[PDB]
């Protein structure tokens, strides 16, 4: 797997300055583009 | 009438963004005269419509077997949100509601030790590699080997099992042959669990 993509998307879980709504967009962000 | 069965992702799928989590509901005994099944999803209460049902596929008892699979957000899995799975059939007094989520309780770091095979089990042509995780909680967790860069695959790991202290352990043993240890080559195990950081880790091991 891409180690990349899954360390914004770690990092994106739990980043503490999203609400829910911005850290599913995030993470659906992270998702598809890579 | 028909019995339900729901099931929850492998802890892979919800921990690796690659991968896509599914939540499985099941339902068996579905007669012929009722085939009739249908499903309802909801995540924390709220109705959910992106399930699809694959095709039923007849039993050799002669009753039908449906499944609804529900794709999930990983963040939603971990975060505790619950999924409920509402099946109905004429065959029932009323709908079945069938409800999961991720086990409740603080996560806990797993510890990951890999240990040389027994100088006792040189006589083999074959060895063990034993990669023992201890200490983590939930019980979910994903182990595999490799080697170079490549996967090993010739390796069985043991079901997580409740310490002492409330959390849990399991061994890997990947099989080699024992030349291939004897001659230095270098094998990893790794590990993905909620509490690791990437939700990832890898620890080598080689003479
Ligand atoms: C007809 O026919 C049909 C068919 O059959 C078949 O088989 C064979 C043998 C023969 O028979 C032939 O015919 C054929 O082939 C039938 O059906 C059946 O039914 C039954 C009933 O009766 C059922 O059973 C159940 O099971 C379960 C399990 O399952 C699983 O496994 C198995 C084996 O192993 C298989 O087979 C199945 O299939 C399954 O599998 C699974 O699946 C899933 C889904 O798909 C999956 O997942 C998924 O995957 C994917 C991939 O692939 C992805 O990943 C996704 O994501 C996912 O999701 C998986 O993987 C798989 N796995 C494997 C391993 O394979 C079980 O579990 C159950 O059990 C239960 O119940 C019972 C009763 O019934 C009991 O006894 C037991 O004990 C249990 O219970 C339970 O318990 C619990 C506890 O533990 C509870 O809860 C709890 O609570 C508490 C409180 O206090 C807490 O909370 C806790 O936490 C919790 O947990 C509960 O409640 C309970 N429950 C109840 C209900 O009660 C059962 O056993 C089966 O399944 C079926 N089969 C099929 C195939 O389907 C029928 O029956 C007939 N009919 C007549 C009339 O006869």
């Amino acid at each position: 797997f891409n180690m990349q993509c899954q360390r914004r998307f770690y990092e994106a879980l739990h980043d503490p300055n999203l609400n829910e709504e911005q850290r599913n967009a995030k993470i659906k962000s992270i998702r598809d583009d890579c | 009438g028909p019995s339900v069965f729901l099931f929850p992702p492998k802890p892979k799928d919800t921990l690796m963004i690659s991968r896509t989590p599914e939540v499985t509901c099941v339902v068996v005994d579905v007669s012929h005269e009722d085939p009739e099944v249908k499903f309802n999803w909801y995540v924390d209460g709220v109705e959910v419509h992106n399930a699809k049902t694959k095709p039923r596929e007849e039993q050799y008892n002669s009753t039908y077997r449906v499944v609804s699979v529900l794709t999930v957000l990983h963040q939603d899995w971990l975060n505790g949100k619950e999924y409920k799975c509402k099946v109905s059939n004429k065959a029932l007094p009323a709908p079945i509601e069938k409800t999961i989520s991720k086990a409740k309780g603080q996560p806990r770091e797993p510890q990951v030790y890999t240990l040389p095979p027994s100088r006792d089990e040189l006589t083999k042509n074959q060895v063990s590699l034993t990669c023992l995780v201890k200490g983590f909680y939930p019980s979910d967790i994903a182990v595999e080997w490799e080697s170079n860069g490549q996967p090993e695959n010739n390796y069985k790991t043991t079901p997580p099992v409740l310490d002492s202290d409330g959390s849990f352990f399991l061994y890997s043993k990947l099989t080699v042959d024992k030349s291939r240890w004897q001659q230095g080559n270098v094998f990893s195990c790794s590990v993905m669990h909620e509490a690791l950081h990437n939700h990832y880790t890898q620890k080598s091991l080689s003479l």
